Formats: structure tokens, C-alpha cells, sequence
């Protein structure tokens, strides 16, 4: 899988110093949570 | 079905980043040829007590003359054990001489405590290895020796701790090897070894029977040591340096007379809100009165520095530079 | 022979009111503590030396990096504290 | 002895990624007070 | 107040390691930022040296937002 | 209740294993200082 | 592998320095030679 070295930070409130330092599995995660989500059709903000 | 988010990407990653040699310095355009390492507890674990048995000095002079090409050891008297402190470390060097007669090269191991003046521990020569070297002739039976716990045994030709225990069964337990001659390597990493006794030097071969070392002499000497107690001693020296070419200053000359006048002085100046530097003109720092001033002035700097300018003038023409020179105490 | 005698490891009637601040300063500017038998040492080698001398224990390498970092180095001690 | 009652949640969003909240804390014991079957009286000594 | 925005602004910038002071937006507030304590306390010290005031370590929630808090540092 | 087993224990454990200027050689005895360092574009 | 050898300083104190580099087992290579002198008290500025 050779695009794992890309991640969006901005959009979860992430500096760009603390993005590096995280293991890119978090990273991998943490996107693909929010697409299952998305697919599901449920309102990601309705679930705090 | 509706397609999902779209996001921005961006790259993000993060790449990682002989002790008895250490490391080995050659001469530019000579054949010296030095091995510098660091020496402490955590790197010897063998040396009890700090000691740091001459066979250690051995086999490194062995590993050296392996890499130089001389692993025949002609000479090796050893001036001082090696005694390591037990905190710090010590920085231990070893010159050997570009080779002589007989292709030998003059080795010699200095080592020093940090700031301790260097002292040399071995001296002698290493010659290359001859094509016949004859083991020395049996004076005794030969018995067989194992230390527990020998450390990175295969690293070294034969472990320190390892020849250090050969050769008490031969010298003496009473006795510290002194001088070494004739000393032959013929394999590498045993762990243990059996002695067979010679008239001087010791065979040294592997329970398998393959030789694994000779020393054609090997003669020991009781040893004493000392360390650094005198060094403690500090003398007032009185450096020369160059006035500044300042023709102005901002100073508050004081001609100090005595000592109860001085403390007048300096307790008024303190009372004094402007911000004057104060300067204190005496006689020669061996007579009393002008000591016991400079003393006064010198505490008097120490509660307050950077406005006090103790100077021991013959010419108070040369008080305002001295202010500018920088420095507070100046004769 | 007058010797500058440091603050004894051995505490004495002079230095019986120096408090833990005392001491911390001492070792800041240097000034460490001075071991009974070094003591007698010290004094044996300053006899034979005569003359005006000090026998105290001053940390080099604290004083050079502290030297190295910036921290102000005595005038007296800059000899021991190079920059 | 004899283990009753247990519970386990998440402290959630909270002032940083390891300060604690009290709320999450108060609902984990009230939920394995009401798991174990007993009331908020009847424990003697709790090990914090 | 422009310069005190643009040395706040500048100096969030280099502690967040953004490529330029024009990335930190006026809008989100600091937290959103990716401020935590760590962060928050070492920015303390660079302004407030570099200003020669002093200051409590938590500026950072009392003015959530960039603005307000030049503002303080103008008072 | 009586004691439990009483293993025999041995101790096992792995030990894990300025630029410009480097290494300064104050030569013992002489005021010559040599310097050695490692240059490289990385 | 880059050396700089000082000799025993000379005239006005001033210390030999030399460059020498090689790589491996190649020539050593003299790259600066000259002398280092001891700093004056007030050291005079060129004109600009």
C-alpha cells in the first residue's frame, strides 16, 4: 500500500508536528473509521 | 449510494537514525601509530578494584601488532598497572613508533584521568610474526584454567581476564608481571586455556590441543600505587595582560590607606544611589595593610561584582584603563 | 607556609553556621568540601612547598561547562576554567 | 471472595487527550453499582 | 494591533512547525489549533520573553481566539 | 494452605548492544593536538 | 576521513594547524596549512 504516507491533519484539529510522530496505522484508522461511518449513512456529529 | 469525503494528503514520515582498540589513529605520512579508547568500570567488568591487570595491557598490545602486523611481542615492561577510577573514566593512548631494526616497532601506552598528567604503564617492541617461532621448553605439567563469566571472550585473541589467570600459575599470585617477551599469538577467542609451565614465558593451548599462544619470558615484580593527592595545591600566578588603549573611563578612585578607611569608603559607596564604579588604589599585595585591603576589596566584589576595581597601581595614570580593562583584580 | 583551607569535610568551629544554602553556593562557585586524610595530605605537600598557597577541591569540568554555557567564571578560577 | 459486579466506558471528549472527567467516572460506577444489584450504601471502603 | 498580531501569529506558526505564519487562521480558536499543555506552556515563555512581560501559563483558555489575545497583551 | 514451588533461578538477561572537529589526540608528553573526524555529505 | 594536526606552537605562540584528508586508504591530502596566533586585548577593526 504505497500511498500510506498521506494524511489530512487539519481536518481532525492535528499540528503538523504531532502528525509525524503518530504511527500511520492511527492515521489509517482514523480515516477509514470516518468513510464506515460516512457509507452507513450516519450523521458522524449526531454521535456525540 | 453517494461517494464519500474528500481530503487533502500530504507526506508524513520519519525516517530512524575492539574495546581494548577502540579507535585507531595513523601518523599523516608517518608509521605511528596511536589507539585511543575509553577506559571505566562499565567497560571492564573483569577489573576488580579499579586494578587493570597487565595481561589486559597484553592483549591489547596483541591486537594492536595483529593490525600493525606485528603480533610477536620483543618487548613490553610494564612501568605502573593501570588502576581505573571508580568514577569517571579514564583516556588511555597508545603510541607505537614507527618501525626499526628487525622491522620492530617501539610501543609505548600512556594513559591519564582527564586533566592527570599522562603516565606511561608499558614500554618495549613488537616484532612481526616470524615463520618459525618455537614454543618455550616445559618446566612443568600443564594445567588447564577457566574463568566464569569471561566477557566478549571471542572479541579478544585471549581474554584478558583469561591471560591474566594463565599467568599468575607461572609468575606468581604475589608477583604482578612486570616485563614480557617473546609473546606469540596462534589462535583467537578461546575461552579456556591450559598452561604448561617453561622455564620463563608459558604455553598456552586449547583443551583440543592446538597451540593457541607462547611467551618465550614472562618475569613478574611486586607493584605499589599512587594517585592524584598533590594536585590539590593551588599557587596565585600573575599572568600578564596588555592594557587596554582607552584613554577615559567612568571609575571613583580611592587611595586606600587602611583597612577601616577602606570598609568606610565601600559602605558609603553602597549608600551611594549613582551608579559610579569604585576603584581601589593599594600598595603591594605583600605587605599586610594593602593584603588585608585587597581581601576587604575582593569579599566586597564578591557580594557585588561588576563595580569594584581592585587595583595594585605603582601609576595611577594607567586606574581608568585597568576599569576598562575588564577585569576587577589587576596589578 | 599559609594555606587557603577550604570548607573541611570535617566540620569544625568555624563552619559550624553554614547552612544548606551556604554549601550550595560553596559548590557553585567551586568551592567543595576538603576530605580529612587529603586534608593531611594536603597539608604535608603544602609544608614541604611553602609559601602562600590554597588546598581546596575545585570541580574542573563543572566550571568548564559551566564556562562552555555562559555562567559568569570567577576571575580567579578562569586559570582552572578555561574559555 | 466473590466478584459481583464490573463496568468499563471511555472518558470521551474531555479538556486534552489525558485529562480525566468526573462525569465519565460518575456514570461507570453508577453503572456497575446498578450491574452488581446494589445500592450506593451498602460499600464500606473503595480502593481510589 | 497589526504588530502584535503578526509576532503572535509568527511565533504560533513556528511552535505548531507550520510552513508559514499565513497557515494559522485568525478564525479557529487556539485548541482547534492543536494547542495542548505541553505547547501551550513553552509558547508562554517565547512570547513572554520576547515581549518582556510576564504572564500565567494559561492564556490559551481564558482568549480562545488569537485576536483577544493580542488585545490582552495591548492592555 | 501449604507453600507453593520452589524453582531454582539463573540469571538470563540481553544486554542491548561537534562535527567538524570529532575526536581531539592530546599526544602524551608533547603539546601537539590531532584532531580526527568523520566527513561526510550526509 | 578529515585530520587537523597542531604542532608545538612556535613563534608569538602560534600554533601550527594543517588539513590533512584521505579516504580509506588513499594519500593524505594537505587541504589548509597555516598558523593560529593568540588574541590581542583590543583587536583593531579595518576600515570600512
Amino acid at each position: 500500500l504505497h500511498d500510506a504516507g498521506e494524511f489530512d491533519a487539519g481536518f481532525f484539529g492535528i499540528s503538523p508536528r504531532e502528525a509525524v510522530a503518530m504511527d500511520p496505522q492511527q492515521r489509517l484508522l482514523l480515516e477509514t473509521s470516518w468513510e464506515a461511518l460516512e457509507n452507513a449513512g450516519v450523521d458522524p456529529i449526531a454521535l456525540k | 449510494d453517494l461517494p464519500t469525503y474528500a481530503f487533502e494528503h500530504r507526506h508524513y514520515w520519519l525516517e530512524p537514525a575492539d574495546p581494548l582498540l577502540g579507535t585507531v589513529v595513523s601518523t599523516p605520512g608517518s608509521d605511528r601509530l596511536t589507539a585511543v579508547a575509553q577506559w571505566s568500570r562499565r567497560a571492564q567488568p573483569w577489573a576488580v578494584d579499579g586494578l587493570v591487570p597487565n595481561a589486559a595491557l597484553v592483549e591489547a598490545a596483541i591486537r594492536l601488532g595483529d593490525l600493525a602486523g606485528t603480533p610477536v611481542v620483543g618487548e613490553l615492561v610494564v612501568d605502573a598497572p593501570v588502576v581505573l577510577p571508580r568514577r569517571g573514566s579514564r583516556e588511555v593512548q597508545l603510541i607505537v613508533g614507527e618501525p626499526g631494526e628487525q622491522r620492530r616497532r617501539p610501543i609505548e601506552v600512556f594513559s591519564r584521568e582527564a586533566d592527570e598528567p599522562w603516565t606511561r604503564h608499558a614500554h618495549g617492541t613488537l616484532a612481526p610474526a616470524a615463520a618459525a617461532v618455537p614454543e618455550p621448553a616445559a618446566a612443568g605439567d600443564a594445567t588447564d584454567v577457566t574463568v566464569a563469566g569471561l566477557r566478549d571472550a571471542d572479541r579478544y585473541g585471549i581474554h584478558p581476564a583469561l591471560l591474566d589467570a594463565a599467568v599468575r600459575t607461572v609468575v606468581g599470585d604475589d608477583l604482578l608481571p612486570s616485563v614480557w617477551t617473546g609473546v606469540s599469538l596462534l589462535a583467537s577467542g578461546a575461552t579456556a586455556v591450559t598452561v604448561t609451565p617453561t622455564a620463563t614465558g608459558l604455553r598456552l593451548t586449547d583443551p583440543a590441543g592446538q597451540p593457541v599462544l607462547t611467551v618465550e619470558s614472562v618475569r613478574g615484580t611486586p607493584f605499589v600505587a599512587e594517585q592524584g593527592t598533590t594536585d590539590a595545591l593551588f599557587r596565585v600566578d600573575w599572568p600578564e595582560i596588555p592594557l587596554p588603549t582607552a584613554e577615559t573611563a567612568d571609575f571613583l578612585p580611592y587611595e586606600a590607606t587602611s583597612a577601616e578607611a577602606t570598609l568606610s569608603a565601600l559602605q558609603a559607596w553602597l549608600a551611594d544611589p549613582a551608579e559610579t564604579r569604585l576603584a581601589v588604589v593599594t600598595g603591594d599585595c605583600t605587605e599586610p595593610g594593602a593584603a588585608a585591603i585587597w581581601g576587604l576589596v575582593r569579599s566586597a566584589q564578591s557580594e557585588h561584582p561588576g563595580r569594584i576595581v581592585l587595583a595594585d597601581l605603582d601609576d595611577p595614570a594607567v586606574l581608568p584603563a585597568v576599569v576598562a580593562s575588564g577585569e576587577p583584580q589587576v596589578r | 607556609v599559609s594555606i587557603a583551607w577550604g570548607y573541611w569535610a570535617t566540620v569544625s568551629g568555624m563552619t559550624e553556621h553554614l547552612g544548606d544554602a551556604d554549601l550550595r553556593r560553596n559548590q557553585r562557585i567551586g568551592m567543595s568540601g576538603l576530605p580529612a586524610d587529603e586534608g593531611m595530605a594536603l597539608l604535608d605537600a603544602a609544608i614541604a612547598t611553602g609559601g602562600t598557597l590554597v588546598a581546596a577541591k575545585f570541580d574542573v569540568a563543572a566550571l568548564r561547562a559551566t564556562a562552555k554555557a555562559g555562567g559568569p567564571v570567577p576571575p580567579l578560577l578562569r586559570g582552572l576554567a578555561p574559555l | 471472595a466473590v466478584l459481583r459486579g464490573s463496568a468499563v466506558n471511555q472518558d470521551g471528549a474531555s479538556n486534552g487527550l489525558t485529562a480525566p472527567n468526573g462525569l465519565s467516572q460518575q456514570r461507570v460506577i453508577r453503572r456497575a453499582l446498578a450491574a452488581a444489584g446494589l445500592a450506593p450504601s451498602d460499600v464500606d471502603v473503595v480502593e481510589a | 494591533a497589526a504588530a502584535l498580531l503578526d509576532l503572535v501569529r509568527r511565533h504560533a506558526a513556528e511552535v505548531l512547525g507550520h510552513s508559514g505564519a499565513e497557515s494559522v487562521h485568525s478564525g479557529r480558536t487556539f485548541k482547534d489549533a492543536g494547542f495542548d499543555s505541553l505547547t501551550a506552556v513553552e509558547l508562554r515563555n517565547r512570547l513572554a520573553a520576547a515581549t518582556g512581560l510576564t504572564l500565567s501559563p494559561a492564556m490559551i483558555f481564558d482568549y480562545p481566539k488569537p485576536p483577544a489575545l493580542a488585545d490582552h497583551l495591548r492592555a
